[PDB]
């Protein structure tokens, strides 16, 4: 069945623009006229994408090509073709291309769509083949010569039959097919577009959004792909199996994915009618910082600039021991009000998730942190307070607030950082005949500070003569007895309340989680969380050599510079990938396309470390410029750039920079 | 490489007192640093620590939440703020910079910490007493010993020399001790042969110099 | 957390092996320790860290040993400049950290007869108003002494050409309010 096919001819490699397309739905989210910031993977745009054709030139020993060479998968394909006669037949996905892995299929050949994940041994010169017949001046598919055999066969889907028209076409291409290749945790993602086109060569300028097509769910690894392309044997083409055969006309162009912010425009009906690429150039840059398509005139240094970051990291103290919240929370008896049992929660590994899921709990209420950003909030150390109060005292628990319970029996302060739990136990805390076993403080002479458990047996004096410690008249004992019985008002029933505090220090991280870690990469732009800390740079091998049961060093400006990472105790130093504050400088861009670039605090000399660098380069004390030409002209100011510059769109039609 | 400090001098208890700190020889943004004080006749006992950057101040619990540290970078200046002053910390006060050794493990970051550089230090003595001028007394007498006795004189340093620096075997001089009015005082002892006492003139100096008294006193033989 | 020194005083004459321990109330890690001197009248200098390490500029002399809660500071040869007070420090079980007790490495020699002096105060001290006791005891080893309504002694540190040690007791009297020395080398009180 394989064949290897000759008299192909050399010819150099071609590349062609992809300007705006490639740009496909990310998600499944219903919106409707709205503008939404993403990074994910997509082609940059103006890209020189890989330009392949199959043809077979007039003449003597004419140009004859047969592109379907094997090209590299990396991080996701676009893909585009230009066809008339239905060349481009499907591809093939994998990483050796052998039995030894396997590989998927999708092809069309003539009648039917097949999709199939199997081991097969691929032809080193795979392709579909259609045969004219003169007598009958009829196309059909007579050859599929793609892989020589399939074993362990793990996905097979057949579309419904067809008759597809396999006539070589004249003139000019007619139809651009449109294909954005993922490969994401097992599953193969497949967007696509179709349009009507009219053109020989490149790709059309219009914007269109591809609509997702399909996604698989194979789990295989995916490195490399080819493509499969039907070929034409007629009488025109005698010679053998090798030799025998003419390529119809087609092209296809291959641009690769990588990741990039995009701002992305739907419309009434959630259709994307435009995007900008932020990293294009700085007009893109200026329309991402400011939400918007359209940016009027002014100078704005909020822009900056992105070379963006390529992965995150996230670290944490390798912890995997369990947190006995489960056993505080479903111990048998607990200590009273005034004697609020408690218990320091360190070395573990936390399971908050399953605790606000729980369905058991008749108040869950928090301050300081919400329960989703709970779980990636690190802590030192955990304070878990367990008492049993009556149901309407319940409210009293609360930062801010008074009341008796409040005031003499536990107080919170006014900069409290934790969460309250509290559920209704009335048949596992209460019994008939009373209950002596919690009591409560009702008379002292003063209120509690934060955080002070009392169990003092002064004796309250509620008349005019001392007590002198013995019980008399007018001499009441501090603490009363509740009596709870399962009979009573829902407000009597008995309540367990535990409240943890979590305590931050500027210490070593405890008690986090629950996330996994991953693998710490440096030199490179990536995101980063450490230990809660969060920021977006490059990570170095730097010494400052500073202080034991130290985590974190900061500048004048109150920014982080040093980092300790709990697996390593490393000192990692962070450096911003930008250039820093550059400040755009535009007259709208319904109005022109030039724009200014001023660069504060930087010299003309360390620019160079799309505009690649200087040159025509005006210097001001107020930085360097590019785009504006000076003239010995004074005008009233227009744009003040600063430092007695100003700017403007003016005399030929250019941005030009003054002197009043 | 060296530091200096400053600000030592006579404060009230109660009062409150600025300590400075200047380092040279070497980049100062790039270590932290300690204030260690030894009491008089005792060992040395942590004070406070301060970060590179100022965002780690820790402090002794026996003065947690009293002292105040802070740094300039710019102008390579440490000061400490003390604040709610006590008559136990009359002691003597050095800062030093901190410094590790590293070390590479499995997977680890292990560091050998210590301190290297020491400044001389600066003394702070913590009294209600006022000052006083030395009051000079004698001590009338094989060998025998004569001496002069210096009593009820503020701050702590105090000079006695004998014969205006001409004698020097036999000198004892005692370090002075506080007694219950507050006040220190010490004596001094030369001894010699008795024949070159009838035939040899002896004189005690003392020189206090924070009240500036130079005193010359004779001692008689009874 | 706090250290302990042994032992509490120490006494050896140059040329032998000197050696100090320090011990701990909570485990602690062996890489984690520090050695310092001080000399009278002087910052202390480093001396060893790490328990395991030197630090620059300092002879070999100086050794260290121990882990768990038990170290050990060993020196081979004594010479005059290792005569101080030495302090073990603990500097990564953080924070609050703390310092040694204090340990005074001094000389010994041969046992030496005190001289004893006696001094009354000054008629013009009376005139004055003030009253005070001179009891003078002088080139003496060892230091230990017992001397005797209130007392207040002085002991200076010692001659390092001599090895000895000099001691005065003031007896402070006021206008109106009208010796004994027992020594380890004396076999016979002595009386003024
Ligand atoms: C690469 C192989 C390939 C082939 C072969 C074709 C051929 C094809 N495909 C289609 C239609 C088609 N084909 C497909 C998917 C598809 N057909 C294939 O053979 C392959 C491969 C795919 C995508 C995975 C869709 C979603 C549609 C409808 C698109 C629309 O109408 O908006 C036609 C008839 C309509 C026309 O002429 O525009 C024809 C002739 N499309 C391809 O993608
Ligand atoms: C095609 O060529 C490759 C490499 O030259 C060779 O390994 C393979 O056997 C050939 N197949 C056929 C059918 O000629
Ligand atoms: C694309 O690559 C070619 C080959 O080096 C290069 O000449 C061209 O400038 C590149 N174009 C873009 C837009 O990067
Ligand atoms: C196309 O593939 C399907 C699935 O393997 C097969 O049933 C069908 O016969 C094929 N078409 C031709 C023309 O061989
Ligand atoms: C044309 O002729 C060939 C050869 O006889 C035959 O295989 C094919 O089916 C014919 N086409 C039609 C449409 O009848
Ligand atoms: C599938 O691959 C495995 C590889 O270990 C092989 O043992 C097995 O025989 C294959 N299945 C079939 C049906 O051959
Ligand atoms: C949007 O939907 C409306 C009907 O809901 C339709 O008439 C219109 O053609 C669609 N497209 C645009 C751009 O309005
Ligand atoms: C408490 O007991 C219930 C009932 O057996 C159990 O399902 C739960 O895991 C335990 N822990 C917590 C935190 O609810
Ligand atoms: C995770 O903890 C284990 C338990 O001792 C340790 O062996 C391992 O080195 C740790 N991983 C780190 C420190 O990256």
């Amino acid at each position: 069945q394989c064949v290897n096919l000759t008299t192909r001819t050399q010819l150099p490699p071609a590349y062609t623009n992809s300007f705006t397309r490639g740009v496909y739905y990310p998600d499944k989210v219903f919106r409707s006229s709205v503008l939404h910031s993403t990074q994910d993977l997509f082609l940059p745009f103006f890209s020189n994408v890989t330009w392949f054709h199959a043809i077979h030139v007039s003449g003597t020993n004419g140009t004859k090509r047969f592109d379907n060479p094997v090209l590299p998968f990396n991080d996701g394909v676009y893909f585009a073709s230009t066809e008339k006669s239905n060349i481009i037949r499907g591809w093939i996905f994998g990483t050796t291309l052998d039995s030894k892995t396997q590989s998927l299929l999708i092809v069309n050949n003539a009648t039917n769509v097949v999709i199939k994940v199997c081991e097969f041994q691929f032809c080193n010169d795979p392709f579909l083949g259609v045969y004219y017949h003169k007598n009958n001046k009829s196309w059909m598919e007579s050859e599929f010569r793609v892989y020589s055999s399939a074993n362990n066969c793990t996905f097979e889907y057949v579309s419904q039959p067809f008759l597809m028209d396999l006539e070589g076409k004249q003139g000019n291409f007619k139809n651009l097919r449109e294909f954005v290749f993922k490969n994401i945790d097992g599953y193969f993602k497949i967007y696509s577009k179709h349009t009507p086109i009219n053109l020989v060569r490149d790709l059309p300028q219009g914007f269109s959004a591809l609509e997702p097509l399909v996604d698989l769910p194979i789990g295989i690894n995916i490195t490399r792909f080819q493509t499969l392309l039907a070929l034409h044997r007629s009488y025109l083409t005698p010679g053998d199996s090798s030799s025998g055969w003419t390529a119809g006309a087609a092209a296809y162009y291959v641009g690769y994915l990588q990741p990039r912010t995009f701002l992305l425009k739907y419309n009434e009906n959630g259709t994307i009618t435009d995007a900008v690429d932020c990293a294009l150039d700085p007009l893109s840059e200026t329309k991402c910082t400011l939400k918007s398509f359209t940016v009027e005139k002014g100078i704005y240094q909020t822009s900056n600039f992105r070379v963006q970051p390529t992965e995150s990291i996230v670290r944490f103290p390798n912890i995997t021991n369990l947190c006995p919240f489960g056993e505080v929370f479903n111990a048998t008896r607990f200590a009273s009000v005034y004697a609020w049992n408690r218990k320091r929660i360190s070395n573990c590994v936390a399971d908050y998730s399953v605790l606000y899921n729980s369905a058991s709990f008749s108040t869950f209420k928090c301050y300081g942190v919400s329960p989703t950003k709970l779980n990636d909030l690190c802590f030192t150390n955990v304070y878990a307070d367990s008492f049993v109060i009556r149901g309407d005292e319940v409210r009293q628990i609360a930062p801010g607030q008074t009341g008796k319970i409040a005031d003499y029996n536990y107080k919170l302060p006014d900069d409290f950082t934790g969460c309250v739990i509290a559920w209704n136990s009335n048949n596992l805390d209460s019994k008939v005949g009373g209950n002596y076993n919690y009591l409560y403080r009702l008379f002292r002479k003063s209120n509690l500070k934060p955080f002070e458990r009392d169990i003092s047996t002064e004796i309250y004096q509620a008349g005019s003569t001392p007590c002198n410690g013995v019980e008399g008249f007018n001499c009441y004992f501090p603490l009363q007895s509740y009596g709870f019985q399962p009979t009573n008002g829902v407000g009597y029933q008995p309540y367990r309340v535990v409240v943890l505090s979590f305590e931050l220090l500027h210490a070593p991280a405890t008690v986090c989680g629950p996330k996994k870690s991953t693998n710490l990469v440096k030199n490179k732009c990536v995101n980063f969380n450490f230990n809660g800390l969060t920021g977006t740079g490059v990570l170095t091998e730097s010494n400052k050599k500073f202080l034991p049961f130290q985590q974190f060093g900061r500048d004048i400006a109150d920014t982080t510079d040093a980092v300790r990472d709990p697996q390593t105790l490393e000192i990692l130093d962070i450096t911003p990938c930008s250039f820093g504050g550059v400040s755009v400088i535009t007259p709208g861009t319904n109005t022109s396309n030039q724009v200014a670039v001023l660069y504060q605090d930087v010299n003309c000399t360390e620019v160079p470390v799309v505009y690649s660098t200087g040159s025509n380069v005006f210097q001001t004390r107020a930085g360097c410029l590019i785009g504006a030409e000076h003239v010995n002209n004074s005008y009233e100011c227009d744009i003040p750039i600063g430092a007695g510059i100003c700017a403007s769109y003016q005399t030929s039609q250019s941005i030009i920079a003054y002197t009043m | 490489v060296q530091l200096v400090e400053s600000g030592g001098g006579v404060v009230q208890p109660g009062r409150s007192l600025r300590l400075t700190c200047a380092a040279s020889g070497f980049i100062f943004s790039s270590y932290g640093m300690h204030w260690v004080r030894q009491a008089p006749g005792k060992g040395l006992e942590w004070v406070a620590v301060i970060s590179y950057d100022g965002s780690y101040k820790y402090y002794a619990d026996s003065v947690k939440g009293r002292f105040t540290i802070s740094r300039d970078n710019s102008k390579n200046t440490l000061y400490l703020q003390m604040n709610s002053l006590r008559a136990e910390d009359t002691a003597v006060y050095y800062c030093t910079k901190a410094d590790y050794y590293d070390f590479w493990s499995g997977y680890q970051k292990t560091y050998y910490y210590y301190m290297d550089v020491w400044g001389k230090g600066t003394t702070v003595t913590i009294s209600s007493a006022s000052t006083k001028g030395p009051s000079v007394f004698p001590l009338a007498p094989g060998t025998a010993a004569l001496g002069c006795l210096v009593k009820d004189y503020f701050p702590e340093p105090v000079t006695v020399s004998w014969n205006s620096g001409a004698l020097t075997s036999g000198v004892h001089t005692f370090p002075a001790v506080l007694q219950s009015s507050g006040l220190y005082s010490l004596s001094s002892v030369v001894t010699v042969p008795s024949s070159s006492l009838g035939t040899q003139t002896y004189i005690c100096n003392v020189n206090h110099k924070p009240s500036n008294t130079k005193v010359d006193k004779k001692v008689g033989r009874t | 957390i706090q250290l302990t020194q042994s032992p509490g005083t120490l006494s050896l004459s140059p040329g032998e092996r000197a050696t100090l321990s320090c011990r701990a109330s909570q485990s602690v890690s062996s890489s984690y320790l520090a050695w310092y001197q001080q000399k009278p009248g002087q910052a202390p200098r480093l001396l060893i860290y790490g328990t395991s390490s030197r630090a620059t500029g300092i002879p070999d002399r100086f050794s260290g040993s121990g882990s768990g809660t038990d170290f050990t500071l060993t020196i081979s040869r004594l010479e005059p400049e290792d005569f101080a007070v030495y302090y073990c420090q603990q500097y990564g079980s953080s924070p609050q950290i703390t310092f040694g007790q204090g340990t005074r490495l001094e000389i010994k020699r041969t046992v030496a007869a005190p001289s004893v002096f006696i001094f009354p105060p000054s008629d013009e001290q009376l005139k004055s108003g003030t009253a005070s006791v001179v009891c003078l005891l002088n080139n003496f080893y060892p230091r230990e002494a017992k001397v005797q309504g209130n007392s207040q002694e002085s002991v200076t540190e010692q001659d390092s050409k001599d090895s000895t040690y000099s001691l005065s007791s003031t007896l402070t009297l006021s206008k109106a309010d009208y010796c004994e020395v027992t020594h380890q080398g004396l076999s016979s009180p002595v009386t003024k």
